[PDB]
RNA sequence: GAUGGGGAAGCUCCGUUUCAAAGGCCUGAUUUUAUGCAGGCCACCAUCGAAAGGGAAUCCGGUUAAGAUUCCGGAACCUGG
RNA sequence: GCUUGUGACGGCCCGUGAAAAUCCACAGGAAGGAAUAGUUUUCAUGCCAGGUCGUACUGAUAACCGCAGCAGGUCUCCAAG
RNA sequence: UUUACUUAUUCAAUGAAGCGGAGCUGGAAUUCAUUUUCCACGUUCUAGCAUUCAAGGUCCCAUUCGGGGCUGAUCCGGGUU
């Protein structure tokens, strides 16, 4: 029950990746994923609006 | 004689709409820079029911940019949106079913729903299930837009005013019977004390003006003034006609 | 000729300042008396024979209390009176108004040696 | 050229919580603001009458400078000096015993709006400052009627406060020289010269003239491109 | 159901987030600073309303004429500091 | 097997079956901090305190309501062969 | 009779944030004196993240733990829309 998590250490409420107690391993997985996907093609966009532009 | 049901709905004490598991207001965004000039993204996490309505809604979740946070809003859904869908909003937004854009930025023959009549309500027309407005026209100068809604009337409303693209969920639902009094039952005890229904011919003279006789009956035509006061409006009020509806109606 | 920069939309109220009291007369003239000192938490003493069983017995001590003294109150009274520690207080309202305190001594202080120095039994 | 990095933030539309900016122009005023505010405008907007807006007309700084020189020299008494010369009076009606005969005439400016009213009235009065100021105007319109029937120089000036300074009040709404010794007459001819070109002698165009009909900046645009590229380009 | 405001001859009515300048959390300042001041943070805006809804934490054995998950003995837990 | 709790499932709806207090976690990277001892008071142990009011009994063909020690009415738990 | 103005009045919204005008920068266009005008003036394969007067650049103080201004983020009007 919720005011138990506060007599209870941190071990018992928390896994040690980023978002623990919090999100799913694999959620955390497909987050990653996505991130850089797409980061990387934020970059791909960029470049290609440039050679598009730059053409005239 | 005695105050009758129709009156004193509005005193409204038993009337009141039973509004315990309704989501919230089905509302669109607050119309702002980004959706005046630009467009916003927003994502669809949920499509839920709300009680009292047979359309369900689409929880969308935008970004405030103004303050690091994530501002919910409450649409509702247009038939093929789904869950982890990308809502664009605003002039410069894409034509594609659950966006947000200006009936002047769409053209004609557009469908859309959940449309402000004029800007900044959020939301009035064409927001039940399987409802739409569709566009017959532009006016560019003077910034109008000439529409037709499901009643059948025409109306012209501002190119400003925003409208989500597509038709509403929840269609075919007046197809079914409802079979049974018990789902009458059900259906309004989660909106309204408006059933069951007696009628004024069963009841008393006291109670209701067609009331009495030796035999059921009215006795005075059904058909009654616009003019009339409260206690005398109990028929059919203004009827220009009356009978079974035969040929072409809508005559223009 | 310049003018502020507001970041935000939002008129506040300007903290001004609070000054404080400064009077020129006393609210009330005498300040009034310790209103319930420990001759008023303890009353009289309950020499019921369920009560002295409970002095015999449990080394308890059974008075009777005014009823706006709380336990706080009944422990330093006794303390303060009969120099002795004090252990759990226990209390109620009785059937007809008065309330009643059990009090626990510890285990060095003999309540009926107390009670017997007291006058009662 | 450090290790250290440039990350510029894109603040256009969907991405980059706007930063902090002026927002002046959008706040939430209080209603004595607006109140104000909107009296101002409301007053500037309306087709002021000419007996009013012959205010509106008020008095070049130089001028006032000079004007306010020359009163400051005859300033008031204060309560310091006042209690000096009934000592130095109680004295002499002891040892002299002249009643009215030991301080010398005063000079002073002369304030109080029934005062010089009845100083205009009488024709005592040789120069007249009225505030642009006061809010219930009734009190200070007939003013500039009266100088002219009779015959006197009034200046509208800026400040009810700036005559109080001088006059050891707050406010005033008025002042008037009657008397000024020979030092200053030919400054106070200068001063009545100006005046009378700037506000007695401009009187009879003025009743004439019909003040406010001003719009807003938006409005005013609004009418720079509607009347103007009707014909215009 | 107050307030702000508005109605009403008035007893009082509306309305409960509103056409209101409707406050506090921390920080430094520090050993003049009491709590002001250099700052930054926030926006919502009463209160009442359920011994059957939500809810921090206790059990055994024994004991009285009549009290007990309350006392005695023993064995535990929560909160606050 | 009976009673009860619980789990995973299935069916039903134009019905899809409360809120808030409260507690925790995560993200973030403010600030502070190393050994001649500093940080941890979400590990263990140890210290103090825990107020006010209620608490007996009946709960129904005689302890409630029905003029009464009235064949009436009056919410629920346990539940043997 | 019709029409126009906004300020009175009325409606609505908002934590009264991006109005109006004029400009810089790209495109089309006619250019006939270099204009005459108009459109845009940072986000669209993905259920990710976006916050701490923003980093950077520059000028001061002073660079000794640093602090300030401007620009980055066009100017004017402060008529919230």
């Amino acid at each position: 029950r919720p005011r138990q998590y506060a007599t209870v250490s941190k071990t018992h409420k928390t896994v040690s990746r980023a978002y623990g107690g919090s999100r799913c391993a694999n959620c955390v997985k497909e987050r990653i994923i996505r991130a850089f996907l797409i980061e990387e093609q934020k970059i791909v966009k960029k470049v290609v609006k440039e050679q598009t532009e730059a053409a005239k | 004689g005695r105050v009758i049901r129709n009156q004193r709905k509005g005193a409204g004490s038993i009337f009141t709409s039973h509004t315990r598991l309704r989501q919230g207001a089905a509302k669109l965004r607050t119309l702002d820079y980004a959706e005046r000039h630009g467009y916003i993204r927003g994502i669809v996490k949920q499509i839920v029911h709300d009680s009292g309505r047979g359309a369900p809604l689409a929880k969308v979740v935008f970004r405030d940019p103004y303050k690091y946070r994530l501002r919910e809003e409450i649409f509702i859904a247009n038939e093929g949106v789904h869950t982890g869908q990308f809502i664009y909003a605003g002039k410069k937004a894409s034509l594609n079913v659950g966006n947000v854009l200006p009936l002047g930025s769409v053209p004609e023959g557009t469908i859309v729903s959940n449309v402000e009549e004029k800007p900044g309500d959020r939301g009035a027309l064409a927001r039940a299930s399987g409802n739409y407005v569709i566009i017959i026209g532009h006016n560019p100068d003077e910034n109008k837009t000439r529409v037709r809604l499901p009643s059948g009337a025409k109306k012209v409303i501002s190119s400003d005013a925003r409208g989500v693209i597509g038709v509403i969920a929840g269609g075919g639902r007046v197809d079914k019977p409802l079979l049974k009094a018990g789902r009458a039952f059900h259906k309004y005890r989660l909106k309204r004390n408006s059933w069951p229904k007696t009628r004024g011919v069963a009841m008393n003279p006291v109670d209701h003006p067609h009331g009495g006789g030796n035999h059921q009956h009215i006795g005075k035509a059904s058909t009654i003034s616009r003019g009339a006061v409260s206690g005398q409006k109990a028929g059919l009020i203004a009827a220009r006609r009356t009978g079974l509806l035969r040929g072409s109606q809508k005559t223009q | 000729k310049a003018l502020k920069v507001r970041t935000s939309a939002t008129f506040r109220l300007p903290k001004t300042l609070k000054l404080a009291r400064a009077p020129k007369y006393a609210s009330k003239a005498v300040p009034h008396y310790n209103r319930l000192d420990s001759y008023k938490v303890i009353e009289q003493p309950i020499t019921s024979e369920t009560a002295m069983k409970k002095v015999e017995d449990g080394n308890i001590l059974v008075f009777q209390v005014s009823m706006k003294a709380n336990k706080y109150q009944i422990k330093k009274a006794v303390k303060e009176l009969y120099e002795v520690d004090v252990l759990k207080v226990n209390t109620l309202v009785r059937p007809n108004g008065t309330k009643k305190a059990y009090v626990r001594l510890t285990a060095d202080y003999d309540a009926l040696d107390i009670a017997n120095r007291i006058g009662y039994i | 050229n450090p290790l250290t990095h440039s990350t510029p933030k894109n603040f256009g539309i969907g991405q980059a919580v706007q930063p902090k900016r002026n927002l002046s122009r959008y706040v939430k005023w209080p209603e004595y603001v607006r109140v104000q505010r909107q009296k101002k405008i409301l007053s500037i907007r309306l087709k002021v009458p000419p007996t009013i807006a012959q205010f509106q007309y008020t008095l070049d700084r130089n001028t006032a400078a000079e004007t306010f020189k020359l009163f400051n020299k005859y300033r008031p008494e204060t309560a310091a000096e006042k209690k000096e010369r009934l000592t130095k009076e109680a004295a002499a009606v002891a040892e002299g015993k002249s009643k009215q005969d030991a301080s010398p005439k005063p000079y002073a400016v002369k304030y109080g709006l029934n005062h010089v009213v009845a100083l205009i009235e009488n024709k005592k009065a040789k120069l007249v400052l009225i505030a642009n100021d006061v809010d219930p105007i009734e009190l200070v319109v007939f003013l500039p009627a009266l100088c002219k029937k009779m015959g006197v120089p009034y200046a509208i000036v800026k400040g009810k406060a700036r005559l109080g300074t001088l006059v050891n009040q707050k406010t005033s709404a008025v002042a008037a020289l009657t008397e000024v010794r020979a030092e200053d007459e030919a400054a106070l001819a200068k001063l009545v010269s100006t005046i009378d070109a700037n506000f007695a002698d401009k009187y009879d165009e003025v009743k004439k003239h019909w003040g406010g009909g001003i719009l807003g900046n938006k409005a005013q645009a609004k009418m720079d491109k509607r009347a103007k590229n009707s014909d215009s380009a």
